[PDB]
RNA sequence: AACAGUGGUAGGAGAGCGUUCUAAGGGCUGUGAAGCCAGACCGGAAGGACUGGUGGAGCGCUUAGAAGUGAGAAUGCCGGU
RNA sequence: UAUCCUUGGGAGUCAGACUGCGAGUGAUAAGAUCCGUAGUCGAAAGGGAAACAGCCCAGACCGCCAGCUAAGGUCCCAAAG
RNA sequence: GACCGAUAGUGAACCAGUACCGUGAGGGAAAGGUGAAAAGCACCCCGGAAGGGGAGUGAAAGAGAUCCUGAAACCGUGUGCCUACAAGUAGUCAGAGCCCGUUAACGGGUGAUGGCGUGCCUUUUGUAGAAUGAACCGGCGAGUUACGAUCUCGUGCAAGGUU
């Protein structure tokens, strides 16, 4: 329940590889585009088929 | 080919270079949009660097802000705050408050 | 008088340290296990100094095995028939050279062949 | 071509090649020479039994010497045996001149 | 000493039940702060030999310096006043550059005054010659009132 | 000074027909060929061997009574799994790894053998199909 | 010159390298001292150069003489990670 | 080509292990104990015995891409019938 | 003063018997250096501020407030050569291909593949040990002095040496 031993840095760097994060499911609204998310009411000016909400 | 410095805003530096490796490469115009749309605690910081850094390419050397791209965005750690906290039958363990340096190149293409 | 004597020390272990370069993970980076890899690769350059003359020899005499062969003969019957007959005293390195550049291997050859007889 | 038998070593040579033997007394700007030819090569082969009579090969000095520095590090584990010790090598550099026969 | 850093008798902690090397006084030569173990202590460093020993070291010394042609003998050397310029005028007088003793006999007021500001000269009595002024002054100068007085001692 | 040699290699394809030849008494010549050791420019670290087809490989013979001594072991990674099959059955019916594993025995071990074991080829019957390459009969010293 | 010899623990004997201070004498630095960092130099070893960068005021040589005289291990002490 | 006297007596050492030969104790057993005698290890690397302190051959000043042999070996792994 | 020079020297070079710990007697730290002179950054731009980019002072601003020099462990960004069929005390000897050019030298970097190869110290008759010790890096850390015996060497003088 211990560690034997230290790890070293290779095996460290080598278990980093998949902790990332990925870029947002983006798109720009038809009226004053402003590069909202998708299927989302932006805050500014992308107005969700009508005006912008909010 | 300005750039912008943070020094010593109270962030782990592990968690600012989640976001930092997004952002690098990027075109400056598309860079803002995916620094306001994701969800870290680190994205408002990396957003207002990025901001003064373009504003500084603006006003000092006329370079006009429609080609920028990003060159180098690089995160280093900063001093320590060193604290404490009482664990079962008087143990005190001990606890780390890190900071981190931020810094940000912008350059003509 | 006190002595504090500091630089002796960084340049002792610096010497150390540089002469470790190219070794895999720490080993090129900490003092401690560094001076142990050097030692242990001074004792192996001495060994493996005596054994390439050993192992040079063995590709020498395989190499003329298969060019006699090549001629109808073994190794070791030539090399008797060479002894034997006027005293050729070249080596098996000089023969290597005029095997992988032959025709004037295969005139010491025949020569060993006459004094087989 | 032509194999010599110089230093405790054989040596295979033509002409205008360089090569390293081991000291021979001394001076550069000499034509030192050999007579101990071993076989004569290229197109009338002379095999000697076991020399070469009538041959010599005529060389010239042009350079002496020492290689390249090697240390000799030596210990034995336990024991507290350790040994350090340096060496050069002296040599001597040769052009080859004229193969007689 | 271990013994005379300001500091505590008593051990810091057990010698069984935590892991830790076993330690007394925390103020042992090991520990930041604790005694200094051998180190420099008062003494004496002088010593004695015995006295023909001493009259052959002189004799030879003073000796040694006749070969050289560095001895300049002189009379009477007297001073009306103690100005340092006349000193000066006479040491380049007679070709004297470097350091130069100069032995009276009478304890002179005068010659003591002056030169004793010029960097380089030294005036002492006959009687307070000794080996290591007359090896570190190159020239010796020297009365022969004094010279009668050196040869007569010893 | 002695020279070695990378790039510079030749191949060739040689046929060796095993109709009467007994098992162990050619797939020792054969490794040596496909090792190399018949080419005054043979180097250690470089793989200059050829070659080789081995045809009919259903009439190889043993001695003695070896046609049902021999046991072939082939235990698995389970416990218990220790499997077996007599040399008649292997030489009835798997004939080509029946060679194939004594030339495998025969090799060294480590990258370089597994390469030159990858240049062998043993087939049933007395038909190949590599006359593209054009290959020679070969008759073995024996 | 000619012959002979050169594994080594406890241990005996011999010859040497570096550090700090003192004495002699001699000489070097703001046109750049010490320290620090590189390199493809030299010596049988312990060691010693040279060149470039940094630094921004010191430092070395020869012959003697003194010693708080050389670190990889003590469940060593202190600090940083 | 030695021993032998003196001095520094300057030292260190006082549970040795296994193999061959001759004995004791003991089931007449021991990788057991205890003696006499030769060797090696200790404090000895290199070749052989698959690996293998004490077994067989043999004693490492340093360099060489030279030659002859010892114990042991010559179908392939792996030098040579 | 052939004494120390900030882990040294007093426990204390700094608002030290202070801060902290103990009911009490009592125990007892850490912490020096901008520049010759504050001449200590008017003004403009981004930012809620903190913090920056210019412009200025200065010999220097990489000298900007724990502000002389600034090593190692530790953490990152870019790039020349290798790497997804391989069994490794991580080296050493042999060796192609590729990229470079030196205190010019039988040069420098990386290395597909082949041979050999059970860390360091301590203690034991005997250890790769599944016998003990060390997370790593840096600093500190152990045969001295005084007074008596005895021997060799160098002197001085000798049947006389020495206060």
């Amino acid at each position: 329940a211990v560690p034997f031993r230290r790890t070293s840095k290779m095996k460290k760097r080598l278990r980093r590889t998949h902790f990332k994060l990925n870029v947002p499911g983006m798109t720009e609204c038809p009226s004053c585009g402003e590069m909202k998310l998708s299927h989302r009411v932006c805050k500014a000016c992308g107005s969700y088929n009508g005006k912008d909400i909010n | 080919q300005a750039k912008a410095v943070a020094r010593t805003v109270r962030i782990a530096p592990r968690k600012a270079r989640l976001v930092m490796d997004l952002i690098r490469g990027k075109q400056v115009g598309e860079a803002v949009s995916i620094l306001n749309l994701t969800p870290r605690a680190a994205s408002p910081i990396i957003e207002k660097v990025l901001k003064s850094a373009i504003a500084n390419a603006e006003h000092n050397y006329e370079m006009d802000a429609n080609n920028l791209v990003i060159s180098q965005a690089f995160v280093d750690e900063g001093p320590t705050l060193k604290r404490f906290r009482p664990r079962a039958m008087g143990r005190a363990s001990q606890i780390n408050k890190r900071t981190s340096h931020i810094t940000i190149v912008v350059s003509e293409k | 008088p006190r002595v504090k004597g500091g630089t002796v020390t960084r340049k002792r272990r610096k010497k150390v340290l540089k002469l470790a370069k190219g070794y895999f993970g720490s080993k090129h980076t900490l003092y401690k296990v560094a001076n142990q890899q050097v030692m242990k690769s001074g004792n192996y350059a001495f060994r493996d100094r005596r054994q390439k003359k050993r192992d040079f020899r063995k590709l020498w005499i395989t190499r003329i095995n298969a060019a006699a062969r090549m001629n109808g003969l073994s190794y070791s019957r030539l090399m008797h028939g060479l002894k034997l007959s006027g005293i050729e005293v070249n080596r098996k390195m000089l023969a290597d050279l005029a095997v992988n550049d032959l025709t004037a291997f295969n005139q010491l050859a025949d020569a060993a062949k006459a004094q087989l007889n | 071509y032509a194999i010599i038998k110089t230093g405790g070593k054989q040596i295979k040579v033509e002409e205008g090649q360089t090569v390293y033997i081991e000291k021979l007394a001394a001076e550069a700007g000499e034509t030192v020479t050999f007579e101990d030819v071993l076989f004569v090569g290229g197109d009338n082969v002379k095999v000697g039994n076991p020399t070469v009579e009538g041959a010599t090969v005529t060389a010239k000095v042009e350079k002496q010497g020492r290689a390249k520095k090697i240390t000799v590090f030596r210990y034995k584990p336990k024991k507290n045996v350790h040994k350090k010790q340096g060496h050069r090598q002296p040599y001597t550099k040769v052009t080859i001149e004229k193969i007689n026969a | 000493n271990r013994s005379e850093v300001r500091g505590g008798g008593r051990k810091p902690w057990r010698q069984k039940g935590t892991g830790r090397a076993r330690q007394g006084s925390i103020r042992s030569p090991q520990w930041r702060g604790g005694g200094v173990v051998f180190g420099p202590t008062p003494r004496s460093y002088s010593y004695k030999l015995p006295k023909k020993v001493r009259r052959l070291a002189i004799k030879s010394v003073l000796s040694s310096k006749v070969i050289d042609n560095n001895i300049i003998v002189l009379e009477d050397l007297t001073l009306d006043t103690a100005k340092t310029k006349e000193m000066a005028a006479i040491l380049k007088g007679l070709s004297v550059e470097k350091k130069a003793l100069i032995v009276t006999a009478d304890a002179n007021e005068a010659v003591a005054l002056s030169a004793r500001n010029i960097p380089g000269v030294t005036v002492v009595e006959a009687n307070g010659i000794n080996v290591l002024d007359v090896v570190n002054h190159e020239k010796l100068l020297i009365t022969k009132a004094a010279v009668e007085k050196v040869e007569e001692v010893l | 000074t002695p020279m070695a040699n990378a790039s510079t290699i030749e191949r060739k394809w040689l046929v060796v027909d095993a109709a009467g030849k007994t098992l162990g008494r050619l797939s020792s010549e054969v490794a040596a060929i496909l090792r190399g050791k018949h080419k005054p420019t043979y180097t250690p670290h470089v793989d200059t061997g050829d070659h080789v087809i081995i045809i009919n490989a259903e009439k190889i013979e043993l001695t003695g009574k070896k046609l049902t001594d021999k046991i072939y072991y082939r235990h698995t990674q389970h416990p218990g799994g220790l499997k077996s099959r007599t040399a008649l059955e292997m030489r009835t019916n798997y004939p080509e790894k029946m060679l194939e594993l004594a030339i495998k025995g025969m090799l060294p071990k480590g990258s370089l053998g597994r390469q030159m074991f990858k240049k062998l080829n043993v087939y049933r019957g007395s038909e190949h199909p590599h006359e593209a390459q054009k290959p020679e009969v070969y008759e073995l010293r024996g």
